């Protein structure tokens, strides 16, 4: 059958990239998104991500730099609306609102949600055990969280974080003035997590290293002791266990690889999960502790802590993002 | 003295001392009011 | 925009030399 | 008489790769500031 | 064979090709020395030391020539500001010509040494083995380095036989390079006061040179020669970069 | 089995604190302005 | 003062109170290491 | 100017992607 | 609302994580690797070689 | 002899290790700790800053901080028998003798612990590169709570100990040098956040591609720590990620070391950039992009926009921030748009 | 292998650490209480009461000004109060 | 700052120079097994 | 290996290798002027820092 | 003269040698009690 040898050929383990089911839906839409992500970098016009007839420059080809070039959001006038090319009256009016930030973002999005379902699949067709995919899920989350979800939450993707590196910072930047996303507990779990996995991932690459046993010369790297596929394991647990159990105590160490490589897993992607839903959770304005004004003298006198420290530092990012956006003096928006 | 005794009486322990912390968040020192 | 007049020849030498270094390194391997 | 303390040296194909990458991202990333 | 990042390691029981790697590494520096001071020569401007001196010109070593007495150029002009003075060849060009020469002749010594690496000085006379006698090294150049370090506390900065150093007022209206006398009180240590300079380096010499001798002849402890493994270059190369960054500290502070 | 030992000196110099000053904060949590 | 004595108090009572709880137990480790 | 070198740079790590996804060396 | 919202956005997420465990064990227990992989029949060893 | 004897004892094999490098790491460690638990329990900050930060005046466990010496301090070392104390313990509480007193018992517990790293590796028979790896903290502590510091005016514009205290540090270090904009720190993050996704994938990677040495659902009794085989599989796991990112380790000597390689160097990178920040020394502009917008008042990018919230950040939080400037900004000069 | 110390399991299983520990957890605990209870802990730190921050008239921070007679300049600002 | 580093590094390779190829491949489980020495490492104190 | 005529007149200086003193030898006196070394770089610091001050020692351009 | 400042650092010179003292003295003491075989 010419569908049978078709699926075959979807499904084949042959094939230098894996392709599959999920592929058939990826490597169109993430070829969309770069390919438009690319030319809008370099050539891009300015776009009114404010929506008050203010462009924002951020190509290349307009006066931008790798620092300072972004794909910028779509306008404040589309907020949640969708917006294709189709919708609007021609190219220039398209690039004028941000139309390339919604073309690229949701074919990212739906590119990236089939590379992890690509990650269950492969695995499935090797004989795997199949949860890899489960690990991407962190970071894929924190994805949906800047580009989807917080614009849900707030109603507009013109707030979503822009396709740019300062342009991130400026998404960060307005999101601790918004939110005081520092004093927020899943934030903080983040930082754990991505703390954390630096600090094991260096501490786990050291320890093997420090482990490996003697098969080369000194004239030739020491991984030349390695060959791929041998049945022998490289280094010696044993020793590396002997040494950071010492280093701490014996049962503050792992002897056990499958569980010592489980809790490198689980570290980074669970406190990376939790900053995604911190992120996903201040879209609907449960914001982070205040703490402003907690502590008080015997006749009422404010005693400022490092809180209010934070929060005069918030207030000047506070009245200084979208400084001719507001008319009111309430940020509901 | 069975240690799943001495396990759930001394996490029972935490959770009063930690529940009396956030209880003084609400009041007094602190308390914003 | 009135950028450094060396910014060219400073980034263009910066990856030169050492791709150039490594390229070098690599070539004399393979025909050992 | 040849200096015994002569070695070969080495590069394989992987170490390019990741040398190219490495000094191309350096590139992309300080060149913004050469150019100020 | 060899990764890329231990090349060098070639060099680590031949003293004469690690020799002429260390005078290689010399003329090049000194070779720097020249080439930026001719380079700041053809664009410094002596014109004004008030309101352009040369630290407002991106000057970076013309201060270093200046500190320790080099004031004028063969073409006229002195850093101070005054007309007809002559430096006679230590002028700043002088200086360039002589890191210049300097470096040549080094790097023809480097030629040498790396051609015949396989001298008998290096050679261990009762095993036939390359051998470096480090613990002796040490009190050779040490005493070396007790007498250039008193010999230029002495002579050179006192005036005794040589231009002084740069001092000057509180605030820096009327400096110029002058001979300097040793301050040997307490406030010798004052970062401040230029005579504690002049005492630190014959104190220090005087010092240097004792010490030397000492490490001249007496071999050190056995289990001290164990614990540091005396005989192997690499702890050499260990304590040296050590005291290295203790220096580069001090300097960046002070 | 030993009963002091440098393990003892340790749990102890970080132990007798910890419950010590939980005792302190503890008590602070009823102080009014 | 007064307060130092109220703190310290309990501590005492309680260094004491282990210190005789026990000792049996400890002079018989010190003698045994005696060796 | 600027613009050509960011662009240019960028095409060379693309290029690098392909050889050293295609050409790498295999591991046998 | 923010409360009822953030909540539900959370044990939503949850479960989806949750979906995606349990769906990719269950095909690997019905096809026979949940366990891992054995060496006596390690797949990718006898697939030819990507190259 | 005593030292042979003092040297048996030091490196018993014990519960918890003391070796040589114990005598410099448990007294300095357990004050630095000591010393940051006293204060933040006990004691205040309302003649440094300003501030409360301890739990007996109120705070909580976000808000309390060891805070730094006021700036008249300068770069004393506040010695408790030093002059400005001259052995008050009272006193020297009340002066921010505490922060200096952690930051240097800290640092050289740091030296201790890689002294320990050093100490143990070379009794156990292992290569020292776990002390190398320490390197990248000791590198980090260095630059941002001493070298930092002594660059400005003062002890006081070092971190101060405390949750809370560290994030109000990120934001001045956003409204006054524009760290952001540097890139040793984007080098910093590039190693931090590639060390996370190099931990957790090859932790997937290894519990995803496990041999069956069991029987068991849960799988971790398939693996005796004495066994010499690999626990999981090495070819199954290249040809999964050469088939799905294009490229796969396939040297696990290589792969570990690569592990110890990127989150190192980028904190070395980002102690590198903290040390010109001790200088001011800053990437704050582009020049380019500050000529253009001077005059064109119709450019606008994401750079000129976070240059506006340096400049509120600066003048509304600098005021107490720093109450020795005693400054006084009236209204009409604060940065501010429409409405807010 | 196990190093030689008793483990910390048969230690607080054992009925002799619970005749000694039901005192000395508590002691310690009440010893701390007491150490703010009595207003102790505001005097040994300098840490100021909650009437102690301000003069009844002052909205000024009692902030150190001089380095070297400093420990002066502190307890001038105590008697202000 | 960065000679810091050369100095731990250089340091290391001095210091355990006799592993810096790989630790020992026949080195013994027992050396590493707590309480089988009273002195870490040395082979001279077992129990 | 090749003899120079510098060679042999600098010979002694390279013939002493691994010769050590038997023992712990000086390390007691190496320990004493260990110890006043640092003292004395402590009391530098501290004139530097500020922390001792003394009489005739004004730390500052003046 | 010996001025405030440098009878401090007389003081912090003591201190610290006594601390280090004590710490070695005991240190010894217990490493000739309890040797090993
Ligand atoms: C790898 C690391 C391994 C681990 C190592 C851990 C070691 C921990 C212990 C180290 C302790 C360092 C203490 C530093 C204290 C200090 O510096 O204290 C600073 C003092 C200088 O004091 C400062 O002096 C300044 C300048 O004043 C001068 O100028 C003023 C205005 O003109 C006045 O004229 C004044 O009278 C005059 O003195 C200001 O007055 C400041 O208030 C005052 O703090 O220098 C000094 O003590 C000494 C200066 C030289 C010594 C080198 C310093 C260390 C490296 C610093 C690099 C920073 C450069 C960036
Ligand atoms: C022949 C000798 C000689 C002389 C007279 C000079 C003279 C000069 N050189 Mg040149 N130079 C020389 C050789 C010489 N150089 C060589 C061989 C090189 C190559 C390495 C250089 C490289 C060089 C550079 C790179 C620079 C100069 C510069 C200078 C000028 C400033 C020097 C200065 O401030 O030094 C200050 C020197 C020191 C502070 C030395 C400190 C040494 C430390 C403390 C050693 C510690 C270890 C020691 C053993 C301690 C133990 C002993 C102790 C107990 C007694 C001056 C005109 C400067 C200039 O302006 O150039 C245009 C400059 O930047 N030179
Ligand atoms: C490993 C132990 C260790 C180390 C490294 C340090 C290190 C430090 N402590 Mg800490 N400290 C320690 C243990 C340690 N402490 C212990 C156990 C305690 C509790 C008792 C304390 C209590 C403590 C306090 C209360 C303070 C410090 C402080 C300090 C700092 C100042 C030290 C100083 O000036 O010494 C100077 C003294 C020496 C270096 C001794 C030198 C000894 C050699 C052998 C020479 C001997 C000379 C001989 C006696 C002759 C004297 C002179 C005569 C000829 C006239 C420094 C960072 C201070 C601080 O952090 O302030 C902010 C501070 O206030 N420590
Ligand atoms: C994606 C976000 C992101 C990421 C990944 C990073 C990553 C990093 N930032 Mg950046 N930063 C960010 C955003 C981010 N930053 C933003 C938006 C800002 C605002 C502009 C800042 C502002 C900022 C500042 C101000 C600083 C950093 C620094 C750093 C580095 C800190 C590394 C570290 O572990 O220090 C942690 C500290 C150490 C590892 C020191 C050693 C600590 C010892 C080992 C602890 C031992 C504790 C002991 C056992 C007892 C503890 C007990 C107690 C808990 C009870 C790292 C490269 C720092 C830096 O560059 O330093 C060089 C720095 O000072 N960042
Ligand atoms: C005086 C200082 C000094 C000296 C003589 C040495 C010497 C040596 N080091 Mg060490 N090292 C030092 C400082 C020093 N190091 C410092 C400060 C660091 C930290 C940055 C290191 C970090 C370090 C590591 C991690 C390693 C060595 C190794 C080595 C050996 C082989 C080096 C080689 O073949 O490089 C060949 C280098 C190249 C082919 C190209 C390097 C190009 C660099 C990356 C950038 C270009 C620099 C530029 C040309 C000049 C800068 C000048 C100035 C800033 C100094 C050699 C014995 C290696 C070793 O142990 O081997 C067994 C090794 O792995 N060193
Ligand atoms: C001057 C005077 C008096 C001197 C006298 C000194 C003296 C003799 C004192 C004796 C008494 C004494 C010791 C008092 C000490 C007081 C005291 C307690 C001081 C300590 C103070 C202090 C701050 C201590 C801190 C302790 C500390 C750092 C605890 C760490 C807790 C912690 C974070 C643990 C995490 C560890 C962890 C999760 C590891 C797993 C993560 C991971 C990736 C591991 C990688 C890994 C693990 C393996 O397992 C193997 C196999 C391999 C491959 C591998 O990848
Ligand atoms: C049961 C609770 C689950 C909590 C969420 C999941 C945690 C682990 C998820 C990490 C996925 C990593 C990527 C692949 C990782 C991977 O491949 O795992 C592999 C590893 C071993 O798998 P096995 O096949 O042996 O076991 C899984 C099933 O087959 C059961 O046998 O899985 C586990 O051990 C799961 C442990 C469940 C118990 C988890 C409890 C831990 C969380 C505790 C709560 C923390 C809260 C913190 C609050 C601040
Ligand atoms: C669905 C298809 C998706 C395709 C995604 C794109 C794939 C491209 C991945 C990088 C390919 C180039 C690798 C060169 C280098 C190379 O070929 O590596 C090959 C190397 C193979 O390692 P081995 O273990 O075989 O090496 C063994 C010995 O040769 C070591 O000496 O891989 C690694 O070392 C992993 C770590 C590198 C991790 C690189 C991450 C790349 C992220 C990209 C960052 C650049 C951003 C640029 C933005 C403009
Ligand atoms: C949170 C930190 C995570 C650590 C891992 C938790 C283990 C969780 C675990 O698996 O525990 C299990 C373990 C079992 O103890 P047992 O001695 O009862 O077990 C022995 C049995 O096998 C019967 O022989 O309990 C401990 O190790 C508690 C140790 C606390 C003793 C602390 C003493 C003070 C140490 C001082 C600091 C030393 C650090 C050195 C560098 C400064
Ligand atoms: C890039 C860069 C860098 C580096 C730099 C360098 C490293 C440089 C080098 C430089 C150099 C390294 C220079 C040198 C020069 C030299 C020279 C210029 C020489 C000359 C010589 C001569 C001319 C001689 C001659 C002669 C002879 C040979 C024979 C004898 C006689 C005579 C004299 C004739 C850094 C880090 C800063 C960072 C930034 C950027
Ligand atoms: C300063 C000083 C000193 C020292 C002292 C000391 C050393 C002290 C110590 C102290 C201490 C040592 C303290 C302790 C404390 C502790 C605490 C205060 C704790 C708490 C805890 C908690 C609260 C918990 C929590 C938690 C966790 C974390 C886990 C789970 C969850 C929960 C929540 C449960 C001296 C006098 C020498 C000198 C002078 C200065
Ligand atoms: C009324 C205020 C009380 C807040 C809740 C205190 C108990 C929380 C326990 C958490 C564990
Ligand atoms: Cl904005
Ligand atoms: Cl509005
Ligand atoms: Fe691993």
């Amino acid at each position: 059958n010419l569908w049978e040898r078709f699926c075959n050929w979807v499904t084949s383990t042959d094939n230098r990239l894996y392709v599959g089911w999920f592929g058939v839906i990826m490597i169109p839409t993430l070829l969309a998104a770069t390919i438009c992500f690319v030319i809008a970098f370099i050539a891009a016009p300015p776009v009114d991500i404010d929506g008050i007839r203010e462009p924002v420059s951020g190509s290349l080809l307009y006066g931008n730099n790798i620092i300072t070039g972004a794909v910028v959001p779509s306008s404040n006038a589309i907020g949640l609306h969708f917006y294709p090319i189709w919708e609007a009256a021609s190219l220039d009016e398209w690039l004028y609102n941000g139309g390339p930030y919604q073309l690229i973002i949701f074919h990212f999005l739906l590119g990236a949600s089939c590379y992890m379902g690509r990650q269950w699949e492969l695995s499935y067709r090797l004989g795997m055990r199949p949860w890899i995919c489960v690990a991407y899920s962190a970071p894929l989350a924190s994805a949906f969280a800047v580009f989807l979800i917080y614009p849900i939450g707030q109603g507009s993707f013109s707030d979503g974080m822009p396709l740019g590196i300062s342009g991130t910072f400026n998404f960060m930047i307005v999101f601790q003035a918004e939110h005081n996303i520092l004093m927020h507990p899943f934030h903080q779990l983040g930082v754990a997590g991505v703390f954390g996995g630096a600090l094991f991932c260096a501490m786990h690459g050291s320890l093997v290293t420090s482990s490996l046993i003697r098969e080369t010369t000194e004239t030739e790297s020491a991984n030349y002791g390695y060959k791929f596929g041998q049945e022998e394991e490289t280094y010696n647990i044993v020793a590396a266990h002997g040494y950071f159990g010492r280093l701490i105590f014996q049962y503050a160490s792992f002897n056990n690889s499958r569980s010592l490589h489980f809790f490198l897993a689980a570290w980074p992607v669970v406190g990376v999960w939790f900053t995604a839903l911190g992120i996903s959770t201040m879209a609907f304005n449960l914001n982070g502790f205040n703490f402003n004004h907690s502590v008080i003298d015997a006749k009422g006198n404010v005693i400022n802590t490092w809180a209010d420290i934070i929060n005069r530092a918030n207030l000047g990012m506070e009245v200084m993002h979208e400084r001719n956006a507001h008319n009111f003096p309430l940020d509901l928006a | 003295i069975p240690l799943w005794i001495v396990a759930t009486v001394a996490g029972m322990g935490v959770i009063v001392i930690v529940g009396l912390f956030f209880y003084g968040a609400y009041a007094g020192l602190g308390s914003s009011l | 925009m009135e950028v450094n007049q060396l910014g060219l020849i400073a980034t263009a030498l910066f990856v030169l030399v050492p791709s150039v270094f490594l390229i070098i390194l690599y070539v004399q391997t393979e025909s050992q | 008489e040849p200096n015994p303390n002569r070695q070969p040296v080495e590069l394989n194909r992987t170490s390019l790769y990741l040398g190219l990458l490495l000094i191309l991202v350096l590139a992309l990333l300080f060149s913004s500031y050469f150019f100020n | 064979g060899l990764p890329w990042y231990r090349v060098h390691t070639v060099l680590i029981n031949d003293p004469g090709r690690l020799i002429a790697a260390h005078l290689m590494h010399t003329a090049l520096v000194a070779g720097w020395a020249g080439s930026m001071a001719l380079y700041e020569l053809a664009t410094f401007d002596p014109s004004d030391p008030v309101l352009n001196p040369m630290w407002r010109q991106g000057m970076f070593v013309l201060p270093f020539m200046a500190r320790l007495g080099v004031t004028g150029s063969w073409s006229g002009w002195s850093i101070t500001g005054e007309t007809g003075i002559d430096p006679g060849f230590w002028s700043f060009e002088g200086v360039a010509l002589a890191h210049i020469v300097l470096s040549g002749l080094l790097f023809l010594a480097a030629c040498w040494h790396w051609v015949y690496w396989d001298l008998e000085l290096f050679r261990d006379p009762r095993t036939g083995e390359p051998a470096l006698d480090l613990p002796k090294m040490f009190g050779i150049h040490l005493f070396l380095a007790g007498l250039l370090c008193f010999g230029f506390g002495a002579f050179h900065l006192t005036g005794l036989f040589g231009p002084g150093m740069w001092v000057s007022d509180p605030y820096g209206l009327t400096g110029s390079v002058q001979p300097v006398a040793p301050e040997w009180g307490p406030d010798g240590f004052n970062p401040y006061n230029p005579g504690g300079v002049v005492a630190h380096h014959i104190a220090a010499g005087i010092v240097g040179i004792i010490a030397g001798l000492f490490h001249i002849l007496v071999r050190p402890p056995q289990r001290l020669y164990k614990a540091l493994r005396m005989g192997n270059i690499e702890t050499v190369l260990s304590s040296s970069i050590a005291a290295v960054f203790f220096a580069a500290f001090v300097v960046a502070g002070t | 089995y030993p009963i002091f030992t440098v393990r003892w000196v340790a749990v102890h110099t970080l132990a007798v604190p910890t419950i010590f000053f939980l005792g302190a904060i503890a008590a602070m949590q009823f102080i009014q302005r | 003062d007064w307060r130092v004595l109220v703190v310290l108090l309990p501590v005492l009572l309680a260094a004491g109170w282990a210190v005789r709880n026990i000792l049996p137990y400890a002079v018989k480790q010190v003698q045994k290491l005696l060796q | 100017m600027e613009t050509i070198t960011y662009v240019f740079i960028f095409a060379c790590i693309i290029a690098l992607f392909f050889f050293a996804i295609f050409f790498r060396e295999p591991p046998r | 609302r923010s409360w009822l919202a953030t909540s539900h956005f959370v044990l939503a997420f949850f479960f989806l994580v949750g979906h995606l465990w349990h769906a990719g064990r269950a095909r690997a227990a019905a096809a026979g690797f949940e366990k891992g992989i054995d060496r006596e029949s390690e797949p990718v060893l006898s697939m030819p070689s990507l190259d | 002899g005593w030292f042979d004897i003092l040297d048996d004892w030091l490196k018993r094999d014990r519960f918890v290790f003391v070796g040589w490098s114990g005598i410099l790491l448990f007294p300095c460690a357990y004050l630095a700790l000591g010393g940051w638990l006293t204060g933040t329990t006990f004691v205040t900050s309302w003649y440094t800053h300003g501030l409360a930060s301890s739990y007996l005046e109120g705070c909580n466990f976000l808000t309390v901080a060891v805070s730094t010496p006021a700036n008249s301090m300068g770069h004393s070392l506040l010695l408790l028998w030093g002059p400005e104390a001259q052995g008050d313990f009272t006193r020297w509480c009340q002066l921010g003798g505490l922060w200096t007193f952690i930051a240097l018992h800290g640092a050289f517990g740091l030296i201790g612990f890689m002294l320990r790293q050093f100490e143990i590796a070379r009794l156990v028979g292992v290569r020292p590169y776990n002390a190398i790896a320490f390197s990248a903290p000791i590198a980090v502590f260095v630059s941002v709570f001493l070298i930092y510091p002594l660059g400005q005016s003062s002890w006081f514009f070092a971190p101060s100990f405390g949750v809370a205290a560290i994030f109000r540090f990120l934001l001045f270090f956003q409204g006054f040098h524009n760290w952001t904009l540097n890139p040793f720190h984007m080098m910093g993050v590039a190693g931090v956040l590639g060390g996370a996704l190099l931990c957790a994938i090859h932790g997937a990677t290894v519990e995803n591609t496990l041999f069956q040495d069991g029987e068991g659902a849960s799988t971790f009794r398939a693996f005796n720590p004495t066994q010499a085989e690999e626990t999981y599989s090495m070819v199954t796991a290249n040809r999964f990620w050469s088939q799905i990112f294009g490229i796969a380790f396939s040297n696990k000597r290589w792969l570990h070391f690569f592990m110890l390689f990127v989150p190192v160097t980028g904190l070395w990178m980002s102690a590198i950039g903290v040390v010109g920040l001790a200088l001011n020394l800053r990437s704050y502009d582009f020049i380019s992009q500050e000529i253009r917008a001077a005059e064109d008042p119709e450019f606008e990018t994401f750079y000129t926009k976070n240059l506006l919230l340096n400049e509120g950040i600066r003048a509304w939080m600098a005021p107490q921030d720093q109450p020795h400037e005693n400054f006084v900004f009236p209204e009409e000069v604060l940065p501010r748009g429409n409405a807010l | 292998g196990t190093t030689g110390e008793r483990p910390f399991s048969d230690i607080i299983t054992s009925v002799r650490y619970w005749v000694i520990h039901s005192i000395t957890i508590p002691a310690l605990f009440i010893a701390g209480w007491l150490f703010v209870s009595t207003g102790l802990a505001y005097d040994v730190f300098g840490t100021p009461r909650p009437d102690s921050y301000y003069a009844q008239e002052q909205r000024s921070i009692p902030l150190v000004t001089d380095r070297f007679e400093a420990k002066q300049q502190v307890e001038t600002f105590l008697e202000q109060l | 700052l960065l000679f810091f580093f050369g100095h731990i590094w250089h340091g290391a390779r001095t210091l355990f120079r006799d592993v810096f190829s790989g630790i020992d491949p026949e080195l013994s489980p027992e050396q590493v097994e707590w309480g089988f020495y009273q002195k870490v490492g040395d082979v001279t104190t077992r129990r | 290996a090749r003899r120079t005529w510098l060679g042999d007149i600098l010979r002694p200086l390279n013939s002493e290798y691994g010769k050590v003193a038997p023992g712990w030898g000086t390390t007691p006196l190496m320990a004493v002027f260990m110890g006043l070394f640092l003292v004395f770089l402590l009391i530098i610091l501290e004139i530097y820092n500020s922390t001792l001050i003394l009489d005739g020692v004004n730390v500052s351009w003046k | 003269t010996i001025t405030p400042s440098l009878k401090g650092f007389f003081i912090g010179l003591l201190s610290g040698a006594v601390v280090l003292g004590l710490t070695f003295a005991v240190l010894i003491a217990i490493s000739q009690i309890d040797k090993v075989q």
